[PDB]
RNA sequence: GUGGGGUAACGGCCCACCAAGCCGAAGAUCGGUACGGGCCGUGAGAGCGGGAGCCCGGAGAUGGACACUGAGACACGGGUCCA
RNA sequence: AGUGGUGGCCACUAUUAUUGGGCCUAAAGCGGCCGUAGCCGGGCCCGUAAGUCCCUGGCGAAAUCCCACGGCUCAACCGUGGG
């Protein structure tokens, strides 16, 4: 059973990247997935991404630019304050500011760097680098 | 499969699993039950005082060959009798029947028997409040 | 009607009972909690229950914890099983009773 | 509570590289024991840990602590007046050992050999800012460095002390 | 050579506290009598009403720290001051 | 000893091992048991904190009050009904709330004779 | 086990508001009961010995106190265990020196030197009001002192109002009400040793004190409890304040 | 739960009457262990182990039981009984 | 001016694995299946704001921790100020 669309999507993205496929289709096109896809695109990991009206859940189509070493979902959604970033960031980014974490906060799903700039906590949802 | 549980709200099963499989360790199990403290003839004493009962030669384990001298000692602290090695060369002459000896551990693995000598656990340190190391060296003299 | 220093509405009925917060002689002081009545067998009594999530530091996970509180049910309110109620602290009513119901925020039928 | 040693023993005592490096340092600077060297290295590690922790900290307290650390390090003379938080990781033990009382007085040419400097300091012939100090392991601040001179009542205040002309000749030679 | 660094007058008690340095380079620590006789000169005090509490010799320091008092009447020390310090200063047998 | 301390069984019914010997502040005193006789007999007991309580042991009179609020000192013929216990009224023991037959009629006691040292009742 | 009240005081457990070296000796003066709490007061002996340096030893301080040269709110206090608290006036007529005891921004007690004119006036908060036989009103203040007034005058005083008492003869001079815009000093809390103007009086149900919002001289807004707000003036403070 | 006794005082603390409640696998009762915390040792950290000089709180004065005086005691250098 | 012998705790040890262990042949998958509790759960929109995140008031004794400065010759120790 599909317990989670987001982790499956990120696993698919990484496995597609490793072989080197050009286009990736994400089957359970959820809103949180779309907000997620916006993020690393804003940071240049991917190119244009589009939604497709399939009539079941829609499908998210993305093209791969060969710039994603590994992407996954921090599953137990640990709540994190503003100061506790380096603790979790040391756990999921290979080096200092290498890659980005994604946080669901009061102001939306959005990048951990900008959250530090906004100085707002939230719940980690996924990591990619 | 994947390691479980992993949910945000499964602290209880994680803690219970860890407690359950911590007992399978032997070090922690020994410490909590204080089994050594129940089994120790020294009752936790690194050093103890006893009275020599007799002198025995024991054969070293193969392939080594040798006749290791040692003394049986009746413990003043609790009365239990234990065998203690006599270090040094020819030290057994200095030791005599009904001698107040002070023994400690021998230092084998897990505090057990050391080297090729099996079963022994302790070595004689002092005799009649004079140390065996000097007596074998001869610097001091037994009373 | 007499105000208890807490922001709810009184029960319409007036009970002669001297232990009613709105119709008795006792008073209110201390903490106020929201709970669910899960036992009403003892007379003028309820065994409210309160749930919460207690954090753990070693595992960084939450644990579900339930706390029972024996509270005094006045006859005017007459809380029953499954009713979300507001419970407040009083002087020691009994060996286990140190609380009284203030109102019934949600009845069982809803 | 009990007090604790201010120096950290090496993790393994018989590594050839560390042995030889410490031996070279010992012979050059002529300390009495490796205890002094280990104390100085522990001081170095303390400063480096403070720099590490501060470099990754954001907040007013972090800024104040950073400024204070740089101020003290400059006070010791271990850093230039335009130093930053980066080069502090590049400090070595030799920077500290150069700042020792014995090393400074010997570099001030009051001793033919730094062992003789140690004797002079011990016997109270060397005063710092007009105050004596009998610990050669004492660390000398930059400000103190110009006030280091012979003890007034000691014979070495006499220019005619028989060892004094030998000292000054070896300095000249 | 005596250099005073503080002279506090305790109007409640009626005493002048005296805190001072003594320069004795290359010399032993001066005796109580000598410092008292030197101190009384440039401050014009009565020796009987003046008492020197302590003379501490800092390690490796040729300047010694000294603390003394100078009251107004002969009864104040007897009523107030510890009996032992006068015995040290000899004002009591 | 009359020890007013913790219950030796937990709320769950688990027995408890007392951790300390009984303190002096925690002991109670004996039942006063005010009896019906022809004269007043009382003891003024020194209490904790140096204060006093006037304890009535034998009762002869009572203050009966009409609902208008006038008080009348009167005698007590006997005790009618004691809701606290069936034994008290049988043996002529007066407490608060019991009903007393006096010359005026029936009165209900709103005073605690063991504590207040007096008897006050409202006419019925 | 302990069988009665403590009488001694170990120097380590002393109130944090005292400028006392804590490891110097084992013992410290347990203050006697008095106008304030230990959290809000210090023994007078520490004032004489440490803070003022008038007496080096405790015995000299005790003798000076026996001489009766120290006036607390214009009263001789020979008890060297006498606790002196906040807004108290300490006076030395022999030196003519007048100080007020005030908290610090760190949360310790200090002596603010004042003029002679300001020594006869002590501002006292009104902690409570009560009715006493004879139909009289008893105002109970912050320092434990009490004042009696008639039933008629009752409406000129209210809880948390600040009365400028004349302690040399115990005469009321003025009443500062606890209303918006009143100038206030802070006694405790993180905002201790701050002074400003009231903006809001937030009531709260369920049993919490009225949190007051105070604007600072520079406009900074902060919050404190009603119990810590001490009205010092109407639009400017009426007493010198660090 | 009702009505009382008792207390400095609420309270089954205790009594009389009425009812059958109360806790439990989210581990009760029972058993072992042990004064608790401030802290301390160790480790890069996560964490692991001890309750120690000292501070705060508790309790004991050869074991068990009880009372007077006193604001404060069931009282280590006070009182009575049993072992 | 210390240096060895013995005993205990931590590290060594990812041989306790939340970070971060394994389970085909090395110790370890229940013989299989159903299912209660527990745990984990499809997408979109409206609502509450309990958890959550930010701000803010009281509070978490002192000593002990870390830091700068100052006193004992430096240090150990102690005071001042910050965390």
């Amino acid at each position: 059973t599909l317990l989670d669309p987001l982790a499956n999507a990120l696993s698919h993205i990484t496995n597609s990247e490793r072989v080197g496929k050009r286009e990736v289709y994400i089957k359970p096109a959820s809103k949180l997935i779309g907000e997620v896809l916006r993020v690393m695109q804003k940071y240049g990991y991917i190119g244009e991404f589009e939604f497709i009206d399939d009539g079941r859940a829609g499908v998210y189509r993305v093209q791969l630019l060969g710039r994603i070493n590994k992407a996954g979902a921090i599953k137990p959604r640990f709540p994190v304050k503003v100061s506790e970033f380096e603790k979790w960031e040391k756990r999921f980014l290979p080096a200092f500011e290498f890659g980005i974490l994604i946080v669901s906060t009061s102001q939306g799903v959005m990048s951990h760097k900008e959250a530090i700039e906004k100085g707002i906590g939230g719940r980690l949802i996924a990591y990619v680098y | 499969g994947k390691k479980a549980p992993n949910g945000e709200f499964a602290g209880r099963k994680l803690k219970l699993k860890r407690k359950k499989f911590r007992w399978s360790d032997i070090r922690y199990k020994r410490r909590v039950l204080r089994l050594k403290e129940k089994s120790d003839p020294l009752e936790g004493a690194p050093q103890a005082r006893g009275i020599v009962l007799e002198k025995i030669a024991v054969e070293a384990k193969q392939p080594n060959s040798g006749m290791r001298k040692a003394v049986r000692v009746q413990l003043i602290k609790n009365g239990k009798v234990v065998t203690a090695f006599c270090p040094g060369d020819g030290a057994i002459k200095f030791i005599d029947e009904h001698d107040e000896v002070i023994i400690e551990g021998i230092g084998g693995p897990k505090g057990g028997s050391m080297g090729d000598i099996p079963g022994i656990r302790y070595k004689v340190v002092k005799v009649n409040r004079v140390s065996l190391k000097e007596l074998v060296k001869g610097r001091k003299e037994k009373p | 009607m007499r105000d208890i220093g807490l922001r709810v509405q009184p029960p319409a009925e007036k009970c002669d009972d001297p232990k009613c917060p709105w119709h008795g002689n006792l008073k209110i002081h201390g903490r106020v909690f929201e709970g669910i009545v899960v036992s009403d067998k003892p007379r003028k009594t309820v065994t409210v229950e309160r749930q919460y999530y207690f954090y753990l530091n070693k595992y960084e996970r939450y644990e579900l914890r339930r706390s029972k509180i024996h509270a005094h049910n006045p006859p005017c309110i007459n809380a029953k099983v499954g009713d979300k109620v507001l419970i407040a602290e009083t002087r020691p009513l009994s060996k286990t009773k140190h609380f009284v119901v203030v109102a019934v925020l949600e009845r069982a039928e809803e | 509570k009990r007090q604790r040693k201010k120096y950290e023993t090496p993790p393994h005592p018989w590594i050839k590289e560390r042995l030889d490096r410490e031996r070279v340092l010992m012979d050059k600077y002529e300390l009495k024991n490796k205890k002094e060297l280990w104390k100085h290295e522990t001081q170095l590690k303390n400063f480096r840990r403070r720099a590490r922790r501060l470099l990754a900290a954001r907040g007013k307290q972090a800024e104040i602590e950073r400024e204070q650390l740089l101020a003290r390090l400059k006070r010791l003379g271990l850093l230039p007046e335009d130093a930053v938080l980066d080069d502090v990781l590049s400090l070595t033990i030799e920077d500290i050992l150069e700042r020792r009382l014995q090393t400074i007085v010997y570099k001030k040419g009051l001793a033919r050999t730094m062992r003789q400097a140690r004797q002079l300091i011990v016997h109270g012939h060397i005063e710092v800012n007009g105050q004596i100090i009998r610990s050669p392991s004492y660390l000398v601040l930059k400000e103190e460095e110009d006030t280091i001179t012979y003890a007034r009542t000691s014979p070495f205040a006499n220019p005619q002390h028989p060892e004094r002309m030998m000292i000054e000749k070896a300095k000249q030679g | 050579e005596i250099r005073i660094k503080e002279i506090k007058e305790n109007k409640l008690i009626g005493r002048k506290e005296i805190y001072f340095e003594i320069y004795h380079p290359g010399e032993p620590t001066p005796s109580r009598k000598d410092v008292k006789g030197k101190l009384v000169a440039m401050l014009d005090l009565n020796p009987e009403t003046t008492v020197i509490q302590y003379i501490r010799s800092y390690f490796g320091s040729y300047i010694s720290k000294g603390y003394a008092k100078a009251y107004d009447s002969k009864e104040r020390m007897l009523y107030i001051e510890p009996e032992y310090i006068l015995i040290r200063d000899g004002l009591i047998e | 000893a009359i020890w007013q301390g913790r219950s030796l069984k937990k709320p769950s019914g688990g027995r408890i091992v007392l951790a300390r010997k009984k303190r002096k502040r925690e002991l109670g005193r004996e039942p006063s048991n005010t009896r019906v006789a022809e004269q007043d007999k009382r003891k003024i007991i020194r209490t904790y904190g140096g204060n006093r309580k006037v304890r009535l042991t034998a009762a002869a009179y009572a203050n009966v009050f009409d609902k208008s609020g006038k008080g009348r000192k009167v005698r007590i013929i006997r005790v009618i009904e004691n809701p606290a216990n069936r034994q008290f009224a049988r043996r002529n023991i007066i407490t608060k709330g019991a009903i007393i037959e006096t010359e005026i009629g029936k009165a209900k006691v709103t005073s605690r004779p063991g504590q207040d040292g007096v008897v006050n009742a409202i006419l019925l | 086990a302990r069988k009665g009240p403590k009488r001694h005081l170990k120097r380590l457990a002393a109130p944090t508001s005292w400028y006392i070296e804590r490891k110097a000796y084992k013992w410290a003066v347990r203050p006697r009961p008095g106008p304030h709490n230990m959290r809000t007061s210090i023994p007078l002996l520490y004032i004489v010995r440490d803070y003022l340096g008038y007496a080096k030893t405790a015995r000299e301080a005790r003798k000076i106190l026996n001489e009766g040269k120290f006036l607390v709110d214009g009263r001789v206090r020979k008890d060297y265990k006498f606790p002196v608290g906040i807004m108290d006036v300490v006076s030395i007529p022999e030196t003519g020196e007048h100080y007020r005891v005030l908290p610090n921004r760190i949360g310790k007690l200090i002596l603010h030197p004042i003029s002679e004119d300001e020594a006869f006036i002590k501002p006292l908060r009104i902690r409570n009001k009560r009715m006493i036989k004879g139909a009289r009103v008893q105002l109970n203040f912050h320092d434990g002192t009490n004042h009696i007034v008639s039933i008629a005058e009752k409406d000129n005083y209210f809880t948390s109002y600040t009365v400028l008492m004349k302690v040399p003869e115990r005469e009321i001079l003025e009443v500062l009400p606890f209303e918006k815009g009143a100038y206030v000093f802070v006694t405790q809390g993180k905002n201790v040793a701050r002074k400003g103007r009231i903006v809001e009086i937030k009531r709260f149900p369920m049993g919490w004190p009225d949190v007051v919002t105070i604007e600072d001289e520079e406009g900074e807004l902060f919050d404190t409890l009603k119990e810590y707000a001490f009205v010092v003036g109407t639009d400017k403070p009426k007493i010198s304040l660090p």
